[PDB]
Order: structure tokens, then sequence, then C-alpha cells
RNA sequence: UUAAUUUAUUAAUGCAAACAGUAACCUGCAUUAAAAAUUUCGGUUGGGGCG
RNA sequence: CCUCCGCAUAAGCCUGCGUCAGAUACUGACAAUUAACAGCCCAAUAUCUACAAUCAACCAACAAGUCAUUAUUACCCUCACUGUCAACCCAACACAGGCAUGCUCAUAAGGAAAGGUUAAAAAAAGUAAAAGGAACUCGGCAAAUCUUACCCCGCCUGUUUACCAAAAACAUCACCUCUAGCAUCACCAGUAUUAGAGGCACCGCCUUGGCUCCACGAGGGUUCAGCUG
RNA sequence: GCUACCUAAGAACAGCUAAAAGAGCACACCCGUCUAUGUAGCAAAAUAGUGGGAAGAUUUAUAGGUAGAGGCGACAAACCUA
RNA sequence: GCUAAACCUAGCCCCAAACCCCCACCUUACUACCAAACCUUAGCCAAACCAUUUACCAAAAUAAAGUAUAGGCGAUA
């Protein structure tokens, strides 16, 4: 029986409990014809094409900004691939599978006929970001091994499932987007929009102002979790052979207008209670702010277009592996 | 013999009283009391309809009564019509001649494959959680990666940064043969669509030749066989973009098949046949949004190339419309068929013989490249 | 409000007002260690999590982020003198989790 | 329905035995309603026609338990109450055949509120007194303004 | 073999079975119900 | 196989124990994905004054004094609202555009 | 029991219809027919027999092109998808009629015994003397119900001034009105008579099980 | 069952009964069949049976 | 030191070893299973769908097969409700029995055959046994070591008396004979190469058959060899 | 809700040999040949070893249907809630 | 001297008189909201078997009278 970790989550302070269950620190912050396109295929998926079935905002996410990230990460990997060869022999997967699965400390079995017995408490995150973007190279690496970080990861006193996460038993995965005998099997850079459930017009029309932001954190750090895990598990690591050189990646989440963006590294697998009692490492993810693309659309034009996100997007895409 | 029998077809309602049929006097019924009593004579209660109307429980009206009606009998090529000649009775829909080969033309502009076994492989073999991805996942990872493989072939060919890909995008066009009128509605496939209209491809010499060259007949098919008998169609013609859209020159069309089941996918030659409907619903559909809606030969050709379903097999084809006179003069279609871009994946090995692909061919994935190159 | 015939609506009537609401909900201590910033509640069987929602908003004026509820099955197991079943009754649980973080703790009442 | 011995002896097997009527499906006209029923007689209904002269004569001649037949109940109120109420049964330009009609069978004329409930089932009877007594309120304040425009027409008096 | 359980639950047979609804249906199986009314019987049905 | 305990959603098949459910009220209608609409006028709203500067409160005092039972009579209601026929020497004739119609209930409590 | 039959369907559909097995069993739930159940599962081609049935607002004597020649697992012929006019069907297949001959259905009484091919269809006055025909209607328009079975062919004796003589497989006679519509030729999968049923278990697949008590008495 | 009694029920005839005429289905009464249906199967006996 | 165990879902139960207090897993009190998993669906009128699956690619069939929408009309209001515990269910029982599916292949999970002695008989189970090797016995039953052939019956694989009979009986391909010329609630959406009923027993040769006749059997007997309390 | 048969939509069948066969050996499962224990039993038919089938005329979950001189039956007077 | 034993009213029986009874709930009842009733009782039982027959039941004081009457003319009615 594991928990079912979900990086797209409504629940409250899903951040800080993820940097519990997966050991990060969390620092905010960071480690022309671009603009046309840009411009072109946001006019294209909301105005320009035609629709016989009529739009509704219930359906609005998954019609509008998939088909759009779809086609304006594949548009910018193209026109990325001269300046940076890393986009050439990449591997570009739209909508594929991205499951990782860790044990992560213990509890104390509360009833049954195994009333208290040691049960090591596992979790695994399944999902499924819009589209990423893997290399057979490894990135760089932001930071060496074992940092310093004096901000001292969060400390849950409560019971997992009060954060409203829900144990089940069923295949125990891990999953980089492809399967292991694929070449390129790192990965460099992973785009998840955010569903129709967790539209912050629903969660200001609900109660909050920076749980938006937590939105977007959650989604973060257990994507990324799950991504450079089980990169290092694939390059045989695991949570007693901890990994030697620290594993990394990035990922811009966004909700079609809103746009925020990731660096992730991994320093430690070693996430089991006695793999972890004198364990100093701990992963580490920096975030930005979320920062809107676009501001409306009247039908022909991007009124307030916004060259920070466009250049960061350009940037994600454009560092490569030394 | 009818079909439909008696047991299941709705039987008579019951015989009334007799007090309705005696002059003039009103049955006592149990519509005074609010329920069913088994004597006191059933009521006949009015035809009741809703004064407004509740939007989850509507009742759409009689084929008669609607607002667009034609009288005359239409037919519709919709994305799941398959013909019964095929590619003949495409041919003949469309008035086109057909050519067994590839041009000259794109040949020239065929005249990496670590990549082309990687997607082969990343499709068919590495890309699902457990073994053995079904068509459904591995068909539009195939042609997606190519697409991917050609807008990184930018750096040779440096004008591909014109032409984007479209994703959900339907269209119209009518037109008439006999004259009977037909109609072709739109894909759901990939939509490659550029700046710049494609370049003539036959010259006069060879629309004279089509000319002078005939049609033909496949008597007692009549050529309406497997079209949709539809009603009521909304004749206006559609490219499915607004006015003033960028990129409008439909380049390429993808058709794609999902359904791993043989007899939800299509056969190789009704999928030529839809090729070269959409090919031409495209093309037409282009051809009077940009000129007029008459009746005439183009001195103008359009050109739109289509791709096939079925990430083994490949069709390619290439479409030129230069008459809109229907009803003379023919228009083109290269089209060639059954590529075969690995012949067969073994998945899992047989007791010898390893995982992979046996029978590969890259001068189909050469045609692609050119197929996409054609424009610049 | 319980045990009262809710008016139809039809498709564009008037929106469902309720004067005098019949629903009494009770704040209770946790059993199990609940976070900060989650109140329990025990709730008639017929009040929605929506109802208590703007219940707490309308009535307290307390500002609700997510609202969770379960019925809890009371023990039919208690058999009288008669060898009759007593039947402790089913109850609604909600957990309430505030916004803003205002981080209620259950005070120590009878000190 | 009854049983029957077995070679017409006693003294022998007593067996079940069920004695049908021959049914008909004949065709009549009623000069009063000015119709034309089929209905499923039998010899003994066209002999009793027959002496009756007419079918006319025999619904309105026959007793309720003779005629024996919710149906032929239906036809007499019905026949009665066009003759209690006169109607203009065929249409006008003719009153004087109407007027020949009603007086051929003037002497069974009886007040339309006994024709109405002529023939009718007891559940029938229920259903349309209660139809005739439901009803709806009347206001109590319409009630009590009639009483205090009263007293004060009472008290202007005084 | 052994043959003690020929009582194997299901709450759809049950009550499709021998169910308020069943019962009611057949002319029958309301006098059924009116049996156990008249006995007293606390329940009437499954 | 107990026929003396009460049937609940907690009681059945799984197919049983998705359709019963307690006494709540719909709030909206599921449609086509399994997924569910909810209709903002379905959900009842809680109409609460403002309750600040209010000298009312929910006891009074034991010096109050005692007065008999006099229920509110339609008859007593009458005069008191129709001393002004008395003055001259409001009534509702139908109820179809009334928003709180009287009889078949419109309104909640 | 609750015995709606399964074949509710009205339009006529070319598509196969899931066909419900019975158990040889009445509405009444209780068996009628003793040594049935439980085959392999099939599915039901609605065959159109009214040989000669023109399409809609159209005229005489027309032409259809043979698409395909098919095992029918509802009855023991071949049934051979054909297509003609805007409309396509299925028809008891005569033997050999391929995919792709065309056969004709004439409801035309040429005074001349129509010079026609095995596959097609024409009425008995347009058929000669001493015919091997198949597909045979009673009355005209009703559809043919007599000899369509697989190998089956019954012979025209003779042709009388409004009627004809049919000896049925049976051996037997039947007196057919002139006008009424039949294929000549004999039916297909002939050698079906000369297959062994093999096994106990091939019997159970084709839908018969051994059933003892066939007498209710 | 080739024992007694019955065909009430089904069936196929016949006779009437209810239609069309021109110089079939329903009902009543008989019959022979089928399925049945009811009912019984004495006594003495050097155990009971056989005789 | 043990275990076809264990964990999960389904079905079934319905709070049934959680805390505290009390009396002699019992009694009472207090707690608890939180939706993302699962269930509770679908606005229709007309209409479209000949193509199996089996790595589906050659290739192979027969018993002929489950997965599919379109033109238009109306439809943006959005995430409620319910299941969620346990040592559990059906067998009167804290019953050596019954119990579907996924996963682990000896377990990372789960468990304990001995209350304490003594060491009689009889009884149960096991292991070992000189010499001999079926002399036992209805019979090599049981054990021990593995094997040969002949007959009888039934052609075969199958089925059967739940709880004393598993067979030579029943069924079965094959064959014969009898009845039936036809449409819509079975047979049948069938048509004499079809359907219904009965009987015999495969097969090669010949016309109540007969003679051969191969394979199979927890059937019924017989022989040799070994092996053994 | 057992059991007999049927209907509807499901599922299971290791390995080796073999190469679509009511195939061979053999697990899972289904059955119940022989023996031994047991007999108020663990059990109103079980246990232990031995055995038979185990890709099919197979087994099996869920829902439904046939009802008492009736059903149902690969006939055993078998089964239809010990 | 243990186990016990003892108890009297909880009620009941037969008559007379008088004619009696907010919500949810036929869908899987106890679930807020969607396109049809009407047809002879049979048999055990007596006849010492059983085969016509065999009390009453399907409102009717006392007597007429167990009479007229019926009936394998017999049991019986
Ligand atoms: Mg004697
Ligand atoms: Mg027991
Ligand atoms: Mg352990
Ligand atoms: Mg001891
Ligand atoms: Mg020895
Ligand atoms: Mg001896
Ligand atoms: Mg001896
Ligand atoms: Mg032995
Ligand atoms: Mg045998
Ligand atoms: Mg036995
Ligand atoms: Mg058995
Ligand atoms: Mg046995
Ligand atoms: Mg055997
Ligand atoms: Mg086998
Ligand atoms: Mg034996
Ligand atoms: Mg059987
Ligand atoms: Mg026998
Ligand atoms: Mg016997
Ligand atoms: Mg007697």
């Amino acid at each position: 029986m594991k928990y079912m970790v979900y990086p797209q989550t409504f629940a409250l302070n899903a951040d800080r409990w993820y940097q519990y269950f997966t050991k990060t620190v969390f620092l905010s912050g960071l480690p022309a014809a671009l603009r046309a396109v840009a411009c072109d295929c946001l006019l294209q998926e909301h105005f320009y094409l035609r629709r016989r079935r009529r739009v509704h905002r219930y359906e609005e996410s998954e019609v509008i900004s998939l088909p759009f990230l779809d086609q304006l990460v594949s548009t910018l990997v193209g026109l990325l691939s001269p300046h940076n060869p890393a986009l050439a022999a990449a591997a570009l997967d739209y909508r594929c599978p991205v499951h990782f699965y860790w044990v992560r400390g213990e509890e104390i079995i509360p009833r049954g006929h195994r009333r208290g017995r040691i049960d090591d408490l596992r979790y695994q995150i399944d999902d499924k970001p819009n589209n990423q973007i893997r290399i057979s190279k490894q990135l760089a690496e932001f930071v060496p091994l074992d940092y310093s970080v004096p901000i001292e990861i969060p400390t849950i006193k409560c019971k997992p499932d009060k954060l409203p996460l829900f144990k089940r038993q069923y295949e125990n995965h891990i999953f980089v987007g492809s399967k292991t005998a694929d070449p390129c099997c790192y990965g460099h850079t992973q785009f998840h929009l955010l569903p129709d459930k967790l539209r912050r017009e629903r969660l200001l029309r609900q109660n909050c102002a920076d749980q938006i932001e937590v939105v977007f954190r959650a989604n973060a750090i257990a994507s990324l979790f799950a991504w450079t895990g089980a990169q290092a598990m694939y390059q045989g690591f695991w949570s007693e052979a901890d990994v030697t050189r620290p594993f990394v990646s990035q990922a811009v989440i966004t909700d079609g207008k809103y746009f925020s963006f990731f660096c992730y590294q991994l320093n430690t697998l070693a996430l089991t209670t006695q793999a972890d009692q004198n364990n100093p490492r701990k992963n580490i993810c920096w975030g930005t702010q979320s920062k809107p693309l676009y501001e409306t659309i009247e039908d022909n034009d991007v009124k307030g277009f916004n060259d920070d996100v466009l250049l960061q997007i350009v940037h994600f895409l454009l560092n490569r592996p030394k | 013999y009818e079909w439909g029998v008696r047991s299941t077809r709705k039987s008579e309602p019951p015989p009334l009283d007799r007090v309705y049929e005696i002059p003039g006097l009103e049955p006592i019924t149990f519509a005074g009391k609010m329920h069913f009593v088994p004597w006191l004579a059933r009521p006949i209660f009015p035809p009741w309809d809703r004064g407004y109307k509740d939007p989850r429980f509507y009742r759409s009206p009689p084929l008669h009564e609607h607002p667009l009606y034609k009288d005359q009998a239409c037919y519709i090529f919709h994305h799941r019509c398959r013909l019964l000649e095929g590619v003949k009775q495409a041919l003949w829909l469309t008035k086109t001649k057909l050519i067994e080969g590839l041009p000259e033309k794109v040949l020239s502009l065929v005249d990496q494959d670590e990549c082309v076994l990687n997607v082969i492989s990343h499709a068919r073999l590495w890309q699902t959680t457990e073994e053995i991805p079904k068509r459904e996942t591995y068909c539009p990872v195939i042609v997606d990666n190519l697409i991917q493989l050609c807008k990184s072939q930018i750096l040779k060919h440096p004008s591909l940064a014109r032409r984007i890909c479209v994703q959900n995008s339907t269209f119209s066009a009518t037109w008439n043969r006999e004259s009977l009128l037909l109609q072709v509605r739109g894909s759901g496939g990939a939509r490659l669509s550029t700046k710049d209209p494609l370049p003539t491809i036959a010259s006069r010499e060879e629309i004279e030749a089509t000319k002078n060259h005939v049609l033909e007949t496949f008597y007692p098919i009549s050529p309406i066989i497997d079209l949709h008998e539809c009603n009521i169609y909304d004749v206006k013609n559609d490219t499915g973009f607004q006015e003033g859209y960028p990129y409008p020159y439909p380049h390429t069309l993808y058709l794609l098949d999902k359904a791993n089941l043989r007899p939800h996918r299509l056969q190789p030659d009704q999928l030529r046949a839809k090729m070269i409907l959409f090919a031409f619903g495209s093309a037409l559909a282009q051809a009077r949004l940009l000129y007029g809606n008459d009746a005439k030969v183009l001195e103008q050709p359009v050109v739109v190339q289509s791709v096939g379903t079925d990430g083994r097999v490949f069709h390619f084809l290439v479409f030129q419309l230069n008459t809109t006179d229907l009803d003379g003069v023919k228009n083109l279609a290269w089209v060639d068929s059954d590529q075969l871009l690995y012949q067969h994946f073994w998945c899992l090995p047989v007791i010898v013989e390893p995982v992979g692909p046996v029978g590969f061919k890259p001068e189909t994935f050469r045609k692609f490249l050119a197929l996409y190159l054609h424009g610049a | 409000a319980r045990n009262v015939v809710y008016p139809l609506y039809r498709l564009g009537g008037p929106q469902l007002r309720v004067f005098r609401t019949n629903f009494f909900i009770q704040l209770v201590r946790p059993g199990v260690a609940q976070p900060e910033d989650t109140v329990q509640f025990r709730i008639p069987m017929e009040m929605t999590r929506v109802d208590l929602r703007n219940y707490l908003e309308g009535i307290y004026n307390v500002p609700v982020a997510a609202v969770r509820t379960r019925v809890q099955h009371g023990s039919n197991k208690r058999r009288d003198h008669r060898n009759v079943r007593i039947k402790k009754p089913d109850y609604k649980v909600a957990y309430v989790q505030l916004a803003h973080g205002q981080t209620f703790t259950f005070p120590d009442l009878f000190p | 329905l009854g049983q029957i011995y077995a070679n017409n002896d006693k003294l022998s097997k007593r067996l079940k035995k069920v004695w049908k009527p021959q049914l008909f499906e004949r065709e009549f006209y009623s000069e009063i309603l000015d119709k034309k029923f089929t209905v499923t007689v039998t010899m003994r209904t066209l002999d009793l026609i027959d002496e009756a002269y007419g079918l006319d004569f025999y619904i309105l001649k026959a007793s309720g338990e003779d005629l024996c037949s919710k149906f032929g109940m239906d036809l007499k109120r019905g026949m009665l109450l066009r003759l209690a109420r006169q109607d203009p049964q065929l249409h006008p330009e003719d009153p004087e055949r109407r007027a020949a009609i009603y007086d051929k069978y003037k002497e069974f004329a009886i007040p339309e509120e006994e024709a109405e409930w002529v023939g009718l089932t007891l559940e029938e009877a229920i259903e349309k007194q209660r139809l005739l007594e439901e009803k709806d309120p009347v206001p109590l304040f319409k009630i009590y303004v009639a009483e205090l425009i009263q007293q004060l027409q009472q008290q202007a008096l005084s | 073999k052994a043959r003690g359980n020929e009582y194997q639950p299901s709450n759809i047979k049950r009550k499709n079975k021998h169910g308020w609804v069943r019962r009611l249906s057949t002319p029958a199986g309301v006098q059924v119900i009116l049996r156990r009314m008249l006995k007293g019987r606390k329940s009437l049905s499954h | 196989a107990d026929r003396m305990s009460k049937w609940t959603s907690k009681r059945g098949p799984r197919s049983f124990r998705g359709r019963k459910g307690r006494g709540a009220k719909g709030i909206g209608f599921l449609t086509s994905g399994w997924r569910f609409v909810q209709i903002k006028e379905m959900v009842p709203e809680f109409v609460v004054p403002d309750l600040t500067g209010f000298k009312l409160k929910p006891y009074v005092s034991y010096l109050a004094p005692e007065s008999e039972e006099t229920p509110l009579t339609a008859a007593q209601l009458f005069s008191e609202a129709v001393a002004p026929a008395i003055e001259k020497d409001g009534f509702e004739p139908t109820q179809e555009g009334k928003l709180f119609q009287l009889y078949p209930r419109n309104f909640l409590r | 029991a609750n015995f709606v039959s399964w074949k509710s369907r009205t339009k006529y559909t070319i598509t196969p219809v899931k066909m419900r097995k019975s158990g040889g069993r009445d509405h009444t739930g209780r068996i009628r027919v003793h040594g049935i159940g439980g085959g392999h599962k099939q599915r039901y081609r609605m065959i159109d027999f009214l040989r000669f049935r023109p399409e809609e607002t159209k005229s005489g004597p027309f032409e259809e092109k043979v698409i395909q020649v098919r095992y029918d697992p509802c009855r023991s012929a071949d049934i051979a998808l054909v297509a003609g006019g805007s409309r396509k069907r299925w028809i008891i297949a005569t033997e050999n009629m391929q995919a792709g001959d065309t056969i004709l259905n004439s409801n035309h009484i040429g005074r001349m015994a129509v010079a026609a091919r095995e596959g097609d269809a024409h009425p008995l006055g347009a058929l000669p003397v001493g015919t091997l025909i198949n597909n045979v209607e009673s009355e005209p328009g009703r559809g043919a119900q007599y000899i369509r079975a697989a190998g089956t062919c019954g012979v025209l004796l003779r042709k009388v001034n409004g009627t004809a003589i049919i000896q049925l497989p049976s051996k037997r006679q039947m007196q057919v009105l002139e006008t009424c519509v039949a294929t000549v030729g004999r039916v297909s999968n002939v050698d079906h008579n000369k297959r062994v049923i093999g096994k106990a278990g091939r019997n159970r697949w084709l839908g018969k099980r051994p059933n003892s008590g066939r007498w209710h008495r």
C-alpha cells in the first residue's frame, strides 16, 4: 500500500508536504521572429481556428492550452535547434507518463492483525506532463553536490493522509518517459499545464491569494522529483547506492496564460529511514513567481505580451550538456 | 419479408370504452383522480408540449421543418465514409487523372538514420510502461517525430520557418458532377500550412493532355455508393480559419488512423480515396476562398499534398487542382502507395530473432522529407 | 434546511434562499491529531460541503478554504436486556481547512 | 358453468361442462343517436329486438339486469339524455323529422337530473359526485370582508 | 461434498427475489405483505 | 442477512453503494463525462441579517411579566389588517405572478 | 420469461446484427426444442431475399456487381455481398459466382426464354423449361422461401398458361404463378453434405448439445 | 396395461347454427382416436406364494 | 522452527483485539474510514458502419468472431452525492471445510506443531531391519521398486447416482428409418445438402449384419520379471 | 444465492515436449480411483498420502430464466436450499 | 446447609352494550426532481373398499319436523 502522490493537486500546503515527502529545500529565484510565432500559435488556438462544436469553459484548458503548448514547444525546438545542437538529437514526448516510486520513512501499523509493526511508508507519483524533452547526455548541475542551504526542510507532524492523500496498491512503476533501453534517457525540460479543476479563476472563486503559487510549486516539486529520480534509478543509483553526480532537470508549469519556471537538482535517493539517519544532503528546487504571458485577447491581437516569459522559455530550451 | 418483429414492435393501445362511441355523453374518467383505476374508463389526454424548453431534454424537429432544406439529394464525404471502388471512384468524383509515380521535382529534392531507427523503436518499442504499444499509441508518434525531423532539417533548408502545423482544423467544400451535389467535410489529422502558395507542378501541356484524357466508368456501381446520403447540410464552403489567417495555404494534409482493430482501420485503397477527396476538398476550398465561386479553369493551379496513416505502410499524394469547372479538363494527382518503411516489428523475441524492426527501407523516408520540402 | 420540501428549480427561476436555517452543527475536538487550520465539525446528514461552507461564510464569517466530509457509522452491536439491538446513530463529520492560514486550535474548556 | 352426468345417467361419471352462447358481429342503427354501431350480439338479442320493434325500443324498454351490459346501459343513458334534452340530434333543416323521432319515443321521458345518473356503476357515481362537489376553497379574506361589510351596514342602519 | 452452505449472499439477489417491489408486483405477493402486516411483523420484506 | 437493520448506502454492492445516498438535496445534474454541473440557483443561499447593534438576545429576564396565550387566528389577523376597511365604509386574487406563493409553496422554511 | 425476441431491428442494415441464442426456449422460459445451446457466438447478416427489389424511385430490370462471397454462420449456403445503384446488400450466392461477376435482376417476361447466365434471376416465363432454379417464392413479391439451402436445386418441369410446376428437392411438385421471380442455378457450398462432423466437440460448437428427456409427457 | 368407468379437455369427421351464392372462423349436438383422469387388485391357507 | 503463504481489490459482513474505565476480543464510555480511487452517466431526429482475433507482419484456418460515428438543432452553469474501519464472508462454533481476480515464488509479508511430566499396554503415523522374497491374500490391498505380454468389454476424449456404485452404463462422431413444402415470441429472422423424432454403434471388405481391425481405459481378469515387514 | 440446464456480458489456464490437435508429461485450478484416519468428527462426507482431467463436449465469477406430477436431466428415479 | 421452595397481580377469557379506524416511503419501499381487476373450489372425509352420493362454510328464532321429499332408495340428506 502506497500513497498516490498527485503533482497537480487541490490540497492546501501541498508544497510543504511534498518537500517533506521528497526532501527538497525550496529556494525562490533561479540558480523577434520568436515573438511572431508565439503570437501566431497563440492566436491560432484561440481565435483563428474555426470551431464547429462551440467550445465551453469546462473544456477550454484541454482544447485550447494543450495544442497551444504542443505546437509552441515543437516550433521553439525547431527554431532553436540551430542555436543549440542538443535539441537536434533530443526526444520529445507529448503526454508520456513519468512514474517514480520511492519509500520515505516508517510508520507503526495503527490497528489490525499487524498492529504495532514497522511498515515503511511508500509513495508513488503518477504524472503525465504535457510534453517533455529528453537528451542522451546529462545537463549541468547548477550547484555542486551537498550544498549548504540553511533553510531547514519542513517537519510534517501529522499522518500524510491529513493532506488528503490516499493509499492504493497497484503496480510499482519507475519510468522516465521512455523505457530503460532507450539511449535518450536523461531529460532537461518538461512542460506542464494545470488542469481545468485547478483554474486560478476557480481558486479565487475559492479563498486564496498565494495558493495559486502553491499549486504551481507542488506540481514543480513532485513532477521534477519524479523525473530526476527516475533518471537516477535508470542510471543505477537507488536508495542504498546513493547518487554520485547530482541529477537535474527543468520544468515550466503554466495554466495557458500564467507561466512559472523551475529548476531542480536531485542530490539524494537515500530517503529511507536507515539510509537517511546519517544523510546530510538534500534535493534543491529553485522556483519563480508566476507571471502572465498575455493579458487578454481581442480576437486579432494579444494585448500585454511578456518578453520576460518568452525569453525564459527560450533560455530553458537553450541550455545544453557540457 | 418485413423486418421488425411484432412482439418487439409497440402493441396497439387497448380499445377505448364505448362511451366514446355513444353520442353525445362525456365519459367519467380517472382524469379527475390523478391516477389509474381499473374501472373508470381511461381518458384521452391532450398532447402535452413543454411551453418553454429545457436544454437537457431536447427533441430535435423532424427533418422537413428545418431552416435550410435542399430538395435535391445531397452527398457528404466525411471522415468515416469508406468508398467501395476506392481510388477509381475517388478519381471519378474529383475529375482527375492518376499518375503512378511521384514527380521528378520532389525526387530531385531528395537528391540521421540513427534517429530514424530511434523513432521506429521509440514508437513501437519504448514509449509505454508495458510491452507492445498499440497502433493508437504508436502511429501519431511516428508521424509527429518525422515532422520534428523535418523541423530539424530547418538548418539545411532555412525557409521552413514560414510554415506551421495545425491540429484540429475542419473544412468543407461542395461541387457538382452530373449535376449532383457533393460535399467533403474536415479532417482531424495534421494540416501543415504555409505562408506562400505551392509551385505549379505540371505545365499547360500536361493540362491539355489530361483534357484529352478521359475518365473511367464502373457500372453498375453508381459513383455515390458509400457517400453518406445527407439531408440539410449548410452548403457554404469553408477553409476552417477566419480571414486574415497567417500561414493560409495548406501545404500538406497528414491523415492518421488510430483504432488498432482491423475492421476499424481503413483499407489501403479506401485510404487513398480518402486522401484524394480530402486533398480536393482543401484545394477547392482554397480556390473558392481566393478566386470566385464560378466554375472555370484556373490559370494558377493549386497544389496540396497528403500523407497516409498506418505508420508501417505509407501513402504519399500530390494533388494539383487546375479546374473548378466540374460537370473538359481534369485535375492531376500523383500518388504512390504502400511505401512500407519497417516491413514488420518483432517486439518480443521468438523461440534466434531479436527485438526490433525487420525489413527496413529509408527511401520512403526520403520521399517524406522531399514531400515536406517541396514548398521550399 | 432539513426535513423541508425544497422548491423545484426549472431553468431560470429565482435562487433558492433560506431564511431561518434548520441546521445545527457543533465543533468537535479531533480524535487523531489533525493539522493546524483544520476545524472538525459534526453535522446533520442532509448538509453538503457547499451548505457547510456557505453556513460558515455567512453566519459566522469564517473564511473557509476547503471542506471534506465523511459519514460515520454508529454501532448497531449493543443489545438491550431484550437481546434487541441498540443503534448508536450515524452522523456526518466535516473537516474544514481555513483560509489565509488562520490556524484554529481547539481550546481547553474544562480547565 | 356446471357439471353434467356422463351418459344422462346419475350412476356414472360427473364431469365439468361450460355452455357458451353463439356470438355475432351485427351492425345496428339507433334512430335516437343516429349512429351505426357494430356489436357482439346473439340470437336472443336479435329476437328481443324484433319483439321490441327496434334497438331503440329494446334498450329503452329493457330493464337494467335483463339488458345486462355496461355498454347497454351507456346506450340507455345516452338515448335518455338525448330525449330529456331534446337535442339538435341529426342537424337543423329537419326539425320536423326530429319531432317525429322524439314523438315516437316520447313515452320514455325522464328529467335530465335522473337521466345523467341512469346506468352508472357505483364507482362512476362516486367519481361524478365528487367532481360535482370539488369546490376550490373560498378565501377567508372574502368571507370575513363579507361579514364586516354586513356588520357595518347594520351599524349604519342603527 | 460438504453440504452446509447453500446461502451464498448477494444483496442484488436478495432484493430482486424477496424485495418489496417484487412482493408488490405480484397479487400473491401483495397478499404476502398483507399477511405479514396482519401477523404484525416488524419486517414485511427484504 | 439482517432484515431488521436499516438499509443504507454502506450496505450493498458497489453500484448500490453509489446509488443510494443520505438525504442531502441535489445541487446540480450529471452529464456525459460522468461530469457534474452544479447549478448556483439550486444551491441554497443562506440569508443572514446584520446582527450588529441589536438588543434581542437569546434569553429574557425572569422579571418579565406573565401573559396568557393567544394564537394568531386568521380572524384576528384580518381585523388588525383591515380596520382601514372600516375607515373607508390588500388581497391577492390568484398567485401566478407572485414570488413567494402561499399555497403551493415556493419558499423554504 | 422476460423474452423480448432479439430481432427488433426495422431498417435493413448491411452490417451484422448481434444474434442472441435461445437454448430452444419459449417466451415462457421453458424448453420447447430439445438439444439446443451453447454454440460459438455468431452474428446475423441481414439477407434481402426479394431478388428483384429495385431501389428507391427507380425502374425495372437492373444490374448488380458481386463484391464478396462469404461464409455465413447462420445458414448453410454462402452469402454474396452485391452492389447495384447506390445501395448494397447480401444475397444467397449460387455456386460459381466469384468476386467480380455481374448479375441481372429482371421482372420482364420476355416471350422468348432468355439466354441467361447461371447467377442472374428472372421470372419463370423468361426461364426456359426444365431449368435448374433455387431461390423460389410461392406468391409473387413475398420473397423466396424454398430451395435456398446449400447445394439444392429444384427443377422447372413445365410452363402452363398462368402457372408453372417446380420439382422441389424432396422429389416434390409445387404449383407457382407464372410471374414470380426465381434465381437460376444451384446454390453454393456443394460438397457441404459430404462433411463428416468428426467430433462431438464440433457438434457442440455448431450449437447442439446432447439432450435427454425429449418427451415431456 | 389387452382391469373398470369416462371423454369433461384437445384432434378430425358428420350434423345443425351464423355468411356468400348460383337455375374460412366461433357455438351446440354426436364419434373415433390421443393424452390422460379417477379407482381397485376377495378369502381359507400348519409363514406367504404355487396348486 | 514453520507457511501455496502474504498483500490488495471484488462479493459478503456491518464497528466485531483503537484509547480509557470497570467487572470477570466481557461490559460501558469515548474516538474513527476525509477523493484524486470507485460508483451514481449519455438531449435528440434521421443516418453510417463487407472486412476478426491470435506480437498480426509472411502465414494458418474454422467453430466465422466484442470494442466505430456523421449533418443540424438546443446546450459555458461547473466538481455535488455516496463507498472508504477491522483479526471480517458462507458453514449453529474464534469450524483442519467452501471462497472470484491481480500481484510477490518463498517471501521484504505472515505465523507456532510441545500446559508440565513420565515413557506401560492397546491404537495412529513414520523410519530401519538378518535370511527368504508373494510363501500373505478374495486379490501384490498397503508398502517397495518399476515394468512385460495376453485376453473380455466399451471404438476414442467426455458424462453419471452431491453423501456407500465412476462402470461394460449414459453421451459421442458414423449410418439407417420416420415426420414436415413453410414466414414473422421457440424451431427460425431457418427452407429437404433443412428441421424435428427414434435406433444401432468408430473403421477396411463385402449384404438380428458378419469377419478383420488400430488407438485409448483410476473398467474386469491372467502371466513374467523385479522389488519389498 | 444449493443443484440441473439455458441466456447475457466477463476471466483463467506455469514450464517442457510439440506445432493448432477434444495433443503427450505436468503445476495452478476442476474432479474424486485406491487406502488409511475419522465416526457426537475439523467436517450432518473431512483429512492424509495415491490418483484422473488440466486449450477444452474445460473450469469459473456476476446478473437473469425454467417451479412441483411441474421444472430439468450426456437416464443416475438423478437433481430442484443438508 | 447449599441448591432450592413458597407468593399475586401483570394481564387475559367469555358475554352485554355500542357500528370502528415536519420529512420519507411501489426504483433495490422507507429514495427531493422526466415522455392493469372481474372465470363452478377441490380434496381429506362417511359409505367400514370405491366409482353416483357424503352434513355445513355461501344472514335467517321456536314449532310444523327429522315430516313431505331425496337417495349405489344406502350411507346419509
Ligand atoms: Mg390371504
Ligand atoms: Mg456445520
Ligand atoms: Mg515474518
Ligand atoms: Mg499434554
Ligand atoms: Mg528383511
Ligand atoms: Mg494361504
Ligand atoms: Mg497363493
Ligand atoms: Mg498400490
Ligand atoms: Mg469408454
Ligand atoms: Mg455415490
Ligand atoms: Mg459431482
Ligand atoms: Mg465413488
Ligand atoms: Mg475416461
Ligand atoms: Mg488435452
Ligand atoms: Mg473401484
Ligand atoms: Mg448433466
Ligand atoms: Mg436405468
Ligand atoms: Mg432402475
Ligand atoms: Mg370411505
